[PDB]
């Protein structure tokens, strides 16, 4: 719910969240990768 | 604001930005200057700092003395754009009882850049550790590469104290123990294979201004801290796996003598705000909490950081923790921090545009980042214009003195991005000093314009924008208001070889005489030619060995009388699926005495120009991380129009799904309209109470008008829609969007209007260097490898693409084993198969059997050189070969 | 100026349905002329129709018909149906009145002079034991689709137009250098009052008269050929 | 009914694969066929062979393979599986 606007303050904490939802999706492509060549192994 | 030739953009700031933007290009020279021990340096850290400052050869060699003093810097040896031109190193040799001559040392641009072997390098800042996030150190330019002459010196050191013993007392002199070649070789090796080193990323004056200031992180760990406010850019990183580790400084970020980061504050004593900015480091940052930037100050005078947590000092304004990139996009507080980062990436990622329109519905950086890219040319004293032509620019100034700029005319950058500068001034204008004289590539005015203000329709149009796709006017093709130029660089080079010298010359072995109609007399492609796919650029001759020709071809050349030539081809034709005009020809020649690697004779490069018109398949985006492909471009005709007949430039569907939001976009469309129409709020008896907390200036504005919503202080939602209730009519007065920033719009192909008000608006896209002529390949026979018989993507073009492990998983799904087998057999790796196949191909008849996969036989072989005793055994033909 | 000749197929789906195709037209001609085309054929071929239409016994009575299987509704929807071409320009009134058990199908209905009913074999209404059942019907020619607007006096929707359903698609054919031509596709389901041939030439003869108007302001320009 | 297929759909995988045991089948089933054919139009089969159709009335320019199919699904050929 931006609509309102987020100031200064409030828009940093959102990105410390937002940059370990991008990181631990790096995480989940690998492994099922991984995962899936042993399946098909 | 602040700059004389500063165009009038209204500011909806309800907060007065007190401290002027530093220097955005001082991160790189304060480090350079501070090596190489500048005078400017030594005179501007002594009137406020130690008497005595020591410049980083000068500290080198402090400690390293007694084993060397006073070293040396002549002027350089030759200028920026020589440099490039010659494929030489910008740099400026050094000296140091007996002189010595240390070697050529390198020299840093205006625009903080250097130029090693003619390209332009940028060197990143790394942030080092000197465990909390304070501790990080950040080496500057200037002070890691005085480390790596540390390296340089100490084992120069070494060589000394073994020369010294062996070699006899007296009988030597500094010059004689001194071998210096490990020192110049340690900035040889720096600037060039360094991972700090880099090309400086320039499609767009804003991406080689971000590619300075960027720094690296590590010298968990990818998390923004709560010290990084006000020091580097959380919003800013790349999407792939290096998030975090990079990242670009804030745009007030000021760094200190030892390279630890410093944040403006203003000391806040009583509940006033003090105009004392001072520097406060991040361990100094605790010692006075911090106040949040969005205050409420009452007229004259009058949330805040603790020293470890969260909600003394004063923030100098807001957009401190932002970058450059990041504070110039409309609205950023109402974008995910998601579309916030690809929004500022794709930002950098725009093409010049031939016409260079400035954003209608900007923030407040586009000036301040354009004249400080450093692609756009500035008057260093004020004055009045002497001459204006499209080659330079002079300005007599009331000193008396006398300044020329020559302009940068079609100048192909690191990437092939045309960077064409443009006079913006006229003969008698009086120019005062800082002002802009001539708008670079993607600036207008003086301020970045990255891309073109469209009309926009927010509807669903008939599936051909579904997804992310869009669909475009005709009207950007036949404008050329998506049009970019794109310069291309082909080089061809005659050497000695074991066997002969090459040389490059008109007369080519098997040739018509209309494939060499476009070629000079020296046999290089004439200056204003079209060059085809496939056509000659240069022509290239080297010695073939003993001939041994076949005998159906030495037949055929006696019956036509053609003596089979000496020698085999090797002619510089264009890359498959390239296309142009050649612009310019550099040539290099060993007669002409010139400086060529050992062997070259001649040295000549043709640059090829395109025009290339935006075509379905580009990559267009906003500011906001919106991005798509151009699915469809219908003609003006067919395009649902506004009621004036006035059609829309492009029809974007509603890609922000609930909760997804993507908010700012729509703000800026809007904001769009109003810019582009104008406004009146027409106060009657009072203004209404939306405009209370507004400023006086933005009451009325003509159509056209250019608007500034700097990042977290910006226009708010009342205000909008106040403004959405003034808009100037059209001729004959009609109105075209009510206070909802919808209307009815006419499909262009039945004639019928939609049944409902759809929003329309001005929304600024940018034009992404993904670029589909770049991108499209196609293959049926082409070159293949050495070592591996695979198809080898051929440096013209025909790269064959890659059946990779999980396509063949997916083409055993399907059980098309003949299928499968045709992709690794006969379509790659069967040296006598796909001759036979392009062979059955050709007379029609069916395809043969696949032979054996090369890299199969290459498997069975390596096993042997590992001693590995392999066998083919058949059923009943116990062992066989391949051979 | 000359065009690249677009031709004019048709290709018969039934007896009363059939799909033309006009090959090939300049982008983007397709849809310029093609919604015009729809919208001509639909209300712009005259044709006669009923308008409104009188039963004994029911003035007040809204829902049933005494001694008669279908319902007031039911009844007219049948009516609807009727195709009958007048050439009298002008509302005139037929009778229908039959009595005994039995199935009226149009054919007993005595058209007056100048109305042809084109489908004898229509399903009126059924019969119940010992009924008679006497209907007026108003017929007057019309155009299009108007709806509908005396004590026992019913206004039924007139379909005037003899075309019933038309629906047009478009498609890009000839390749040669450019493969972006359109092909124009259209499908018209016609009553038996008159072929769907004629109907396109009617529609067509009006367009062309139509944009005549524009035409006459200069017959020297240029245009196409 | 189905309407009517366009050109790769037709004819229909369903009465194609009442022809054969399974679409594998169905894929050899006219592959070898389709080899067949364009024998036929070459010089076939070299020695000791003669090639055999077009069986069905060959469209203007119709693929050999597409040909095989349309007779498959006339039955005008059987097939034995090892
Ligand atoms: C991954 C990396 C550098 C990559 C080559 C580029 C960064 C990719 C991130 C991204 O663009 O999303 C790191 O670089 C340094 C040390 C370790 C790492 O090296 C690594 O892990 C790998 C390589 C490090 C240096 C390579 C130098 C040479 O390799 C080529 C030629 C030489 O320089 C390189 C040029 C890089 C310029 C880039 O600039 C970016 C865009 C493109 O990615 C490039 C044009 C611009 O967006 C610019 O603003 C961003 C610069 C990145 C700042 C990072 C500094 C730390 C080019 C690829």
């Amino acid at each position: 719910s931006f609509r309102e606007g987020l100031t200064v303050l409030e828009y940093f904490i959102n990105t410390h969240g937002a940059r370990k939802g991008l990181a631990d999706t790096a995480l989940r492509t690998a492994d099922s990768g991984y995962l899936t060549r042993r399946l098909v192994d | 604001n602040s700059v004389p030739g500063a165009p009038n953009r209204v500011s909806f700031a309800k907060l007065r930005e007190p401290l002027e933007v530093p220097g955005l290009l001082d991160v790189q020279t304060d480090s350079f200057e501070w090596l190489v021990g500048s005078d400017r340096w030594r005179q501007a850290a002594i009137d406020r700092g130690e008497e005595n400052p020591v410049g980083g050869l000068e500290e080198v060699l402090a400690e390293l003395s007694p084993i060397f003093s006073d070293p040396r810097f002549d002027e350089v040896k030759a200028s920026v754009d020589e440099c490039k031109d010659k494929d030489m190193t910008y740099a400026a040799p050094l000296f140091v009882s007996q002189t010595v001559f240390m070697g050529d040392f390198p020299m840093m641009t205006e625009k903080g850049t250097f130029i090693i072997n003619g390209t332009e390098r940028v060197v990143v800042s790394q942030l080092v550790r000197s465990d909390h996030f304070g501790n990080r150190r950040l080496r500057t330019v200037g002070e890691l590469i005085q480390n790596q002459i540390r390296v340089g010196l100490s084992r120069m050191e070494r060589v000394v104290r073994e020369r010294m013993t062996t070699q006899d007392v007296e009988a030597i002199t500094p010059q004689t123990l001194i071998n210096i070649r490990p020192v110049v070789a340690a900035i040889k090796e720096f600037f060039g294979t360094s991972q700090l080193s880099q090309f400086m990323d320039q499609n767009n004056p804003l991406s080689g201004l971000t590619h300075k200031r960027r720094l690296l992180a590590l010298g968990e760990v990818r998390d923004v801290h709560p010290s990084h406010y006000g020091r580097m850019c959380p919003i800013e990183t790349p999407e792939g796996p290096n998030i975090g580790l990079i990242g670009s400084l804030s745009v007030y970020a000021r760094v200190n003598p030892f390279g630890f980061i410093e944040t403006p504050y203003r000391k806040v004593e009583n509940g006033v705000v003090t105009d004392q900015i001072d520097y406060l480091t991040a361990d100094e940052e605790d010692r006075h909490v911090v106040a949040q930037a969005n205050s409420p100050t009452d007229e004259n005078g009058r949330m805040v950081r603790k020293k470890g947590g969260e909600v003394d000092y004063m923030d100098v304004s807001p957009r401190q923790m932002v970058s450059v990139a990041t504070a110039m996009i409309p609205f950023l507080e109402h974008d995910d921090a998601n579309r916030a980062l690809m929004g500022a990436n794709m930002q950098r990622q725009a093409v010049p545009l031939v016409r260079s329109e400035a954003p209608l519905v900007g923030t407040g950086m586009e000036l301040r980042a354009a004249i400080d890219a450093g692609d756009v040319v500035v008057a260093d004293k004020t004055g009045v214009i002497e001459e204006v032509s499209a080659d330079y620019i002079t300005v007599m100034a009331d000193d008396g003195t006398r300044q020329s700029y020559r302009l940068r005319k079609f100048a192909r950058s690191n990437h092939g991005t045309c960077a064409n500068q443009r006079p913006i001034v006229d003969a008698g204008q009086r120019v005062e000093a800082g002002q802009v004289i001539a708008d670079g590539p993607c600036t207008q005015n003086g301020e970045m314009a990255l891309g073109k203000n469209l009309l926009v329709a927010i509807m669903p149009w008939e599936g051909h924008n579904y997804e992310d796709a869009i669909i475009l006017s005709n009207r950007l093709v036949e404008e050329d208001v998506l049009t970019s130029i794109h310069i291309e660089e082909h080089e061809i080079d005659a050497r000695d070889t074991k066997l002969g010298a090459e040389e490059i010359t008109r007369d080519i072995p098997n040739v018509s005489d209309e494939v060499l109609a476009d070629l000079d007399e020296r046999g290089i492609v004439r200056i204003g030619a079209e060059v085809r796919d496939g056509d000659i650029l240069v022509g290239k001759v080297t010695p073939k060995g003993e001939t041994e020709l076949t005998p159906e071809e030495r037949l055929l050349r006696a019956i036509f009388g053609e003596k089979a030539r000496e020698v085999r081809d090797t002619s510089l034709k264009v890359p498959h699926g390239e296309s142009g005009k050649v612009i310019g020809i550099r040539v290099f020649s060993r007669e002409d005495d010139d400086e060529l690697p050992a062997g070259v004779n001649e040295l000549v490069r043709v640059y090829v120009a395109q025009k290339r018109k935006i075509s379905d398949g580009d990559k267009l985006a906003g500011r906001h991380g919106n991005k798509g492909v151009i699915g469809k471009i219908l003609p003006v005709e067919d395009m649902p129009f506004l009621p004036d007949g006035t059609p829309v430039d492009i029809i974007l569907n509603t890609h922000g799904v609930p909760r997804r939001m993507n908010i700012g976009q729509i703000l800026e469309t809007h904001l769009g309209w109003v810019a582009k129409a104008g406004w009146n709020i027409d106060v009657a008896a009072g203004v209404p109470d939306w405009a209370s907390k507004l400023p006086e200036e933005l009451y009325s504005a003509p159509a056209d008008s250019t608007v500034a919503t700097p990042v977290f202080d910006g226009a708010q939602e009342g205000e909008l829609a106040g403004l959405l209730g003034s808009t100037l009519p059209n001729r004959d007065g009609e109105v075209m969007v009510d206070a909802d920033g919808k209307s009815t719009l006419f499909d262009g192909r039945s004639g019928e209007p939609f049944p409902y008000p759809v929003t329309v608006g001005y929304m600024y896209i940018l034009k992404l260097h993904h670029l589909v002529d770049d991108k499209i390949h196609a293959r049926s026979t082409g070159p293949y490898s050495m070592i591996t018989q695979q198809p080898l993507g051929g440096k013209a073009q025909f790269g064959g693409q890659r059946f990779g492990e999980m396509e063949c998983w997916a083409m055993q799904a399907y059980g098309a084993a003949y299928t499968l087998q045709e992709l690794l057999t006969i379509k790659s790796d069967d040296t006598v198969g796909r001759v036979k196949v392009y062979e059955a191909i050709v007379k029609g008849e069916n395809i043969p059997e696949p032979g054996i996969p090369e890299s199969f036989k290459v498997l069975l072989k390596e096993l042997q050189s590992l001693c590995l005793n392999v066998e083919v055994l058949s059923s009943d033909g116990a062992a066989i070969e391949m051979r | 100026l000359i065009s690249q000749r677009p031709t004019l197929s048709e290709e018969t789906v039934a007896e009363n349905r059939s799909r033309f195709v006009i090959e090939p037209l300049e982008p983007g001609f397709g849809y310029t002329l093609g919604n015009s085309l729809r919208r001509t054929l639909l209300s712009s071929i005259p044709g006669a129709a009923v308008t409104s239409i009188r039963i004994d016994g029911v003035l007040h009575e809204f829902t049933t018909v005494p001694g008669v299987k279908e319902d007031v509704t039911d009844i007219i929807l049948n009516l609807k149906g009727l195709v009958v071409s007048s050439d009298d320009d002008e509302p005139v009134t037929m009778y229908l009145r039959k009595q005994g058990p039995g199935v009226v199908t149009a054919g007993d209905i005595v058209p007056p002079a100048g109305v042809t009913v084109h489908n004898p074999d229509m399903h009126i209404a059924t019969l119940n034991d010992k009924g008679k059942l006497e209907v007026e019907l108003v017929v007057e020619r019309g155009r299009g689709y108007v709806p509908a607007v005396e004590i026992g006096r019913i206004p039924v929707d007139s379909i005037y137009s003899p075309v019933l359903k038309v629906t047009y698609k478009v498609e890009a054919t000839r390749v040669e250098q450019r493969t972006d031509f359109d092909k124009l596709i259209i499908d018209v389901e016609t009553k038996n009052s008159i072929s769907p041939r004629d109907a396109l030439a009617s529609a067509g003869g009006t367009l062309v008269e139509l944009f005549g108007l524009a035409r006459e302001l200069n017959a020297d320009s240029e245009h196409i050929e | 009914a189905y309407d009517t297929p366009l050109g790769i759909t037709n004819p229909p995988i369903d009465e194609l694969l009442s022809r054969a045991s399974s679409k594998y089948a169905l894929v050899i089933y006219a592959a070898k066929r389709a080899r067949q054919i364009n024998d036929y139009y070459n010089q076939l089969g070299d020695g000791i062979l003669e090639y055999v159709g077009p069986l069905v009335e060959p469209g203007l320019q119709e693929k050999p393979l597409s040909i095989a199919l349309r007779e498959i699904h006339g039955d005008l050929l059987e097939h034995t599986e090892g």
